[PDB]
């Protein structure tokens, strides 16, 4: 069991490389959540326009996930990009204040919970299906999007 | 190749040097007792 | 608590919930789907009627635009859902400007709160003569008005079953057995807002 | 002056039929005269801009007179988008006036802190009556503008 | 040490001078461009996209063109140089920055240097990501550039095949 | 009427109470910028003062600099703002170094550890601006 720092949602005390400083285990933790969760909508979107799913119209028609990023890059991504970094730039201030100071602000907790689901009594079991599906998405995403990479794209990406 | 030491030389003095200097002698300007 | 309404006959009087939903978070969680299943209800209804009039070709008599120069005939002379994609570019913006500002009202001005946290789902009655312009329910009495908010939930639940059969009529041919084949109910089974996005 | 608020003017008084201001709150009356203020000032605005324009418009080049053309003839989406963040900055300031207690409705001046005279009120009134008729000449010049095609200073 | 704490007080107060800091710091900085000299000696190997041959005109580059002997900077300088100052534009963001998951290049209100010492730094026993290991590591890397230097300035080869010669058919 | 009054019922202090200074918009407007708005610590102070101003700077250099007239103008213009903004943030520390010492710290503005939060905000909020105004410049036909 690496150091008293661990003990929260997903703990199962592996550590052998021991990335884990006694400063460095919040922002750890908020890294880990973010890129699960951005793993889970890539993995989802990769998949779902493997499969079928489709923008209506000519343009994004006839387009594989592998082979739609550098066609709407400059028009279509570009909106993306704007509201991802509107919403990282709030997501950052809630970051840095937690970093220095501010003793609430959970990992992860940016108060999005708009429909109020952590009122449930399975509110502990959602954290932890959460940080095992983040965990299984960045998996699965670096998987198809290594396997499309090399030749075939398919459906199925083997 | 010396043909390099004018471009490397003269904006590294000219321009750092003096600016760390002014810095310098600001900051032991207005340091008290 | 899952008492509320919409539990009654041909169902076994009794919450119908394979999936947990009602049980996905709290009482605010099920205000919300309360909120959601009426609106979307009602929108369901409005559209049935709406469609049924397109359908029998009951068009306004007006022009609709004089400088676009669509008219309200060639409107009813397409099929559903591809009328919408032919109605101008500025008239789509109207549209939705007015429901945004219905919709923001609809939460917003509650003297009681909203309908997660005091005031039941489905009430934009502080928009005085909103829902009702005439009287029409003016001296009912509350029991009666009780069943009729249970039939609205009811009709409201089979208008969605029937505006998703129409949907998927006009896109996958031979969904709907009843429906078969159709004179109308051809276009592009969906509009986008703003036709192409 | 009648409750606390300037008004009744000469021609025709305490200008209160259908009852809108009887048995009301102090609430209700603060955000009935925000309303009608930001009408006027608005519509004050709107009645200069298409005078002015439609004889004095040197900033694209030649850019018609007929004013629901002039925002879609050009006037890029930028000019717009900014348009619209200079006006939702004022009325987020509005808010945040609207907030504060000593919340006189149409004052961004808050002149509760110094003193006044009936002079003040009699400027009030100006602001008021001049606010009111451009709210009837933008909304008629908005209607010759659709029914003819011209501005102002033209169609004459 | 203290003979500088005492000649330069100002100085050795935030941790600059000769401190433990100051030479961790200098051995990560040996380390990320031991790592750059082998990339540059790969891109001499492949010719990854870089040509230096061809010149950089005043039209397209003012007075940054042509500027020494009335001579010509190459394209391959030109790329070496912006790679240069983009690192050292992250650079100027880390050292300014937020003090986030990094030591600090300066030392902070009245804390004092940590001293791992140095001397042989015992590579038994402190293996993985330890502070002794990748302390031996950057101080290798730095007697590395020295030797280079040395070695490419007394035998007038050029310095990144001064070390072709001690890799034997690698890269270029 | 009189709204020219003496400053903070005050009448022996160098200031006066015009419709400039003490005005609701202008304390709405003053009181609410980052400098200024209740609730904020130091680094975030610095950071939206830093990104509005990277933005800023990164606009002149592109346009009037000497490349102007070149395929690398925003390159240049980006990294000239990068150099202004170094040359603040190097202002900024040695005033913090002149002004703030032997001072407790805390979240104060006014001292040595809430000075250092706000030159680190401000420097890397300023090389944010002048990256996302670089990325919107060189799309500037999306809009
Ligand atoms: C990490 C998240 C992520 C990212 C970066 C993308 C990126 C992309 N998706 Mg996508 N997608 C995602 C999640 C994501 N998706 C998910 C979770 C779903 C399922 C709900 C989809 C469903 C989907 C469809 C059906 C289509 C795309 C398409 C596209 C491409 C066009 C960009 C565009 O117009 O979107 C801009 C989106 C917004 C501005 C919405 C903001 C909210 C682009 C490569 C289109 C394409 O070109 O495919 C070839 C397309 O047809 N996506
Ligand atoms: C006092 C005498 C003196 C003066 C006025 C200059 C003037 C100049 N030298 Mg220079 N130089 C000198 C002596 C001097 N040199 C000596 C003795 C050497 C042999 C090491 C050199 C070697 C040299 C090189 C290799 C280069 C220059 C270059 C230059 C030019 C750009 C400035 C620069 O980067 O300098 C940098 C100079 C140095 C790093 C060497 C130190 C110069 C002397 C030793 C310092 C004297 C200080 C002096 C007494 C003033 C004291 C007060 C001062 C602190 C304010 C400038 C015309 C550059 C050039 O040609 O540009 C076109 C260039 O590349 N110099
Ligand atoms: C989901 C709701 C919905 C939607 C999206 C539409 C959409 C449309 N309707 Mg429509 N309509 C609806 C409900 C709806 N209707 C209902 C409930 C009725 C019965 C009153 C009608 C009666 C109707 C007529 C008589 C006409 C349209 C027409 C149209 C088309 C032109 C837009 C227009 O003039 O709107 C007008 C829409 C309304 C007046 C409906 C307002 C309903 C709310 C609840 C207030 C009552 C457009 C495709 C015109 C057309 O060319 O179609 C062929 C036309 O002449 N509608
Ligand atoms: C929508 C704009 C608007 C609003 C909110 C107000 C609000 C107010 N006015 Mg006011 N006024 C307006 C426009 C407006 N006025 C115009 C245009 C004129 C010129 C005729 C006046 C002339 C006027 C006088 C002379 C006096 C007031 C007074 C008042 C205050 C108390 C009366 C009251 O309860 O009115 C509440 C008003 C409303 C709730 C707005 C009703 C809007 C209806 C729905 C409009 C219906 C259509 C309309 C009849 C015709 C427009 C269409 C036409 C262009 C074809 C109150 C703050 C009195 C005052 O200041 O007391 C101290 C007073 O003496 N007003
Ligand atoms: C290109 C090679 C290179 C690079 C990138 C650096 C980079 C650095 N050196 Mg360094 N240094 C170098 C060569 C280099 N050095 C050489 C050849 C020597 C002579 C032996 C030194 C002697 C030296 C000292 C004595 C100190 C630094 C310090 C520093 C750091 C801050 C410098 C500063 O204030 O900016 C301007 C920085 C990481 C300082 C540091 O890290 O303090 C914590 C410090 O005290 N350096
Ligand atoms: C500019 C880089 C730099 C700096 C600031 C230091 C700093 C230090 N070294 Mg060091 N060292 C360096 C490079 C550097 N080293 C390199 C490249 C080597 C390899 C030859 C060594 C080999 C070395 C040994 C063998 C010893 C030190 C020691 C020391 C300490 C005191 C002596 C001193 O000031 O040496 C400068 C001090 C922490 C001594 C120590 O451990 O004292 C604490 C000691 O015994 N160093
Ligand atoms: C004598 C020393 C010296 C040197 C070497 C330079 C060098 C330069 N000046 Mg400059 N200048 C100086 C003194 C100097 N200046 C003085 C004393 C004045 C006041 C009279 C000016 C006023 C001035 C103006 C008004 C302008 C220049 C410009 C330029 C650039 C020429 C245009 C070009 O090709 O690059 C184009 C520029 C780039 C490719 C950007 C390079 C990125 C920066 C400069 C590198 C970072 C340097 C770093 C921050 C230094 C830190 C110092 C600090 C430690 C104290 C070049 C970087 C032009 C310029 O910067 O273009 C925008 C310009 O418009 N200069
Ligand atoms: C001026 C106007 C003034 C009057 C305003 C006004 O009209 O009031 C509007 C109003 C009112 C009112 C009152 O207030 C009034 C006026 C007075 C007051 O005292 C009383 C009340 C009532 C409060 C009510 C509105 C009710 C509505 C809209 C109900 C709409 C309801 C749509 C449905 C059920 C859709 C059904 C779809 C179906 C059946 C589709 C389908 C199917 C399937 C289900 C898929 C199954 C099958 O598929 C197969 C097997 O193949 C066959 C198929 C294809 O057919
Ligand atoms: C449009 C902005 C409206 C502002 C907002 C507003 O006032 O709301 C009111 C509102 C909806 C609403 C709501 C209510 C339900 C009523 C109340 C709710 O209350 C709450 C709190 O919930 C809020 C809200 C928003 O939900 C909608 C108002 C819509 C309005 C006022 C729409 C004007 C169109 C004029 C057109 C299309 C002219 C075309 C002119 C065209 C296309 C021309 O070609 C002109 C032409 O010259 C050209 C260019 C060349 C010439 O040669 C030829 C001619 C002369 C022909
Ligand atoms: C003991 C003592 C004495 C002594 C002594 C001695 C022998 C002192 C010796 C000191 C010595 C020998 C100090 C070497 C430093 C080497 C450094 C800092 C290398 C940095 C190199 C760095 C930081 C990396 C730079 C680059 O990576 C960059 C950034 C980009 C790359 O593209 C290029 C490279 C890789 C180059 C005296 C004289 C007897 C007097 C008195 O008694 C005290």
């Amino acid at each position: 069991a690496p150091e008293h720092l661990q003990g929260m949602v997903g703990n199962v005390d592996f550590d052998p490389l021991g990335l884990s400083s006694p400063n460095n285990i919040k922002w750890m933790r908020e890294a880990e959540l973010k890129h699960g969760r951005m793993s889970m909508l890539a993995w989802t979107g990769y998949v779902a326009v493997d499969l079928g799913l489709r923008f209506p119209g000519a343009r994004y028609a006839e387009l594989n996930s592998f082979n739609a990023h550098d066609v709407v890059a400059k028009k279509e991504l570009f909106l993306l990009l704007l509201w991802v970094g509107t919403f990282e730039t709030i997501g950052a201030s809630q970051i840095y204040d937690m970093s220095i100071d501010q003793s609430e602000r959970k990992p992860g907790d940016f108060g999005f919970d708009p429909l109020r689901l952590l009122k449930s009594p399975e509110a502990p079991k959602y954290y932890e299906a959460e940080l095992v599906h983040g965990r299984a998405a960045m998996l699965a995403f670096s998987a198809v999007v290594t396997q499309s990479a090399l030749g075939n794209t398919a459906f199925p990406y083997f | 190749s010396a043909s390099f030491l004018p471009s490397i030389l003269t904006p590294v003095v000219t321009l750092v040097f003096p600016g760390l200097m002014f810095a310098l002698f600001f900051v032991l300007i207005e340091q008290e007792e | 608590v899952e008492t509320m309404e919409g539990v009654g006959p041909e169902t076994g009087n009794k919450v119908f919930d394979p999936v947990g939903f009602a049980t996905l978070g709290g009482d605010e969680t099920l205000a919300f789907f309360r909120h959601a299943e009426i609106k979307h209800g009602r929108v369901a209804m409005a559209a049935m009627v709406g469609f049924l009039f397109h359908i029998n070709h009951i068009h306004f008599p007006g022009y609709l635009s004089p400088t676009a120069g669509v008219t309200f005939e060639q409107l009813s002379a397409v099929g559903p859902f591809e009328a919408w994609n032919r109605i101008p570019l500025l008239g789509q913006w109207k549209i939705f400007w007015t429901i945004p500002g219905l919709e923001h009202g609809s939460e917003c001005l509650d003297p009681a709160g909203p309908y997660t946290k005091g005031g039941p789902p489905g009430n934009p009655k502080f928009l005085k003569n909103f829902w009702d312009p005439p009287g029409f329910p003016k001296k009912l009495i509350e029991a009666q008005k009780g069943e009729k908010l249970f039939s609205n939930l009811k009709n409201g639940r089979l208008a969605m079953i029937g505006i998703a059969s129409v949907c998927a009529a006009t896109a996958v041919p031979g969904s709907v057995p009843l429906l078969a084949n159709a004179p109308a109910l051809t276009g592009p089974g969906f509009a986008l807002p703003f036709g192409t996005f | 002056k009648v409750n606390g608020m300037v008004g009744d003017c000469k021609p025709l008084g305490y200008f209160d039929p259908l009852g809108f201001s009887k048995d009301a709150s102090p609430e209700t009356m603060a955000k009935f005269r925000e309303a009608e203020l930001k009408h006027g000032r608005v519509a004050m605005l709107a009645c200069a801009g298409m005078i002015t324009a439609d004889k004095f418009h040197p900033l694209f080049g030649g850019k018609l007179s007929s004013n629901p053309l002039l925002a879609i003839t050009q006037v890029p989406k930028l000019g717009l988008l900014q348009i619209l963040l200079f006006i939702g900055f004022m009325e987020v300031f509005g808010i945040l006036n609207s907030r504060r207690p000593d919340y006189e409705p149409g004052n961004f001046l808050g002149t509760s802190q110094w003193e006044t005279t009936p002079t003040w009120d009699a400027y009030q009134l100006r602001e008021l009556n001049n606010g009111r008729l451009a709210m009837f000449g933008a909304i008629g010049m908005l209607t010759h503008a659709y029914i003819t095609g011209k501005g102002p200073l033209e169609l004459l | 040490m203290s003979q500088f704490a005492a000649d330069y007080p100002w100085l050795a107060k935030y941790g600059f001078g000769p401190t433990v800091k100051a030479e961790r710091w200098n051995g990560r900085h040996a380390m990320f461009g031991w790592l750059a000299i082998l990339g540059t000696g790969v891109a001499k190997s492949h010719g990854w996209l870089p040509s230096g041959d061809v010149a950089l005109t005043y039209n397209e580059w003012g007075g940054l063109a042509q500027q020494g002997f009335n001579t010509y900077i190459t394209n391959e300088r030109a790329i070496i140089m912006i790679a240069h100052v983009h690192a050292l534009a992250v650079s100027a963001a880390a050292a300014f920055g937020p003090q986030v998951l990094g030591d600090s290049l300066t030392l902070l209100d009245g804390e004092k240097d940590e001293d791992p010492y140095g001397l042989f730094v015992p590579l038994k026993g402190t293996f993985g990501l330890t502070p002794a290991a990748e302390m031996a590591n950057g101080r290798m890397a730095m007697m590395g550039i020295i030797a280079v230097v040395l070695t490419s300035a007394i035998s007038g080869k050029d310095i990144l095949e001064v070390v072709d010669i001690g890799t034997g058919g690698n890269l270029l | 009427s009189e709204f020219v009054k003496p400053y903070n019922n005050d009448p022996f202090v160098g200031n006066l109470s015009t419709p400039v200074t003490t005005s609701t918009a202008t304390k709405l407007y003053l009181g609410n910028l980052p400098i200024y708005r209740k609730g904020l610590s130091p680094l975030l102070r610095g950071l939206e003062i830093g990104m509005a101003h990277g933005y800023f700077l990164i606009g002149p250099f592109y346009i009037l600099g000497p490349l102007r007239n070149s395929p690398n103008a925003l390159l240049v213009g980006l990294f000239s703002a990068f150099g202004l903004i170094l040359i603040l943030t190097l202002g900024l520390t040695i005033y913090g170094l002149a002004s703030f010492q032997g001072t407790e710290g805390g979240e104060n503005l006014e001292s040595a550890k809430g000075w250092r939060n706000f030159t680190s905000g401000f420097s890397i909020g300023a090389f944010g601006g002048a990256s996302v105004a670089y990325v919107l410049l060189d799309n500037i036909s999306f809009f």
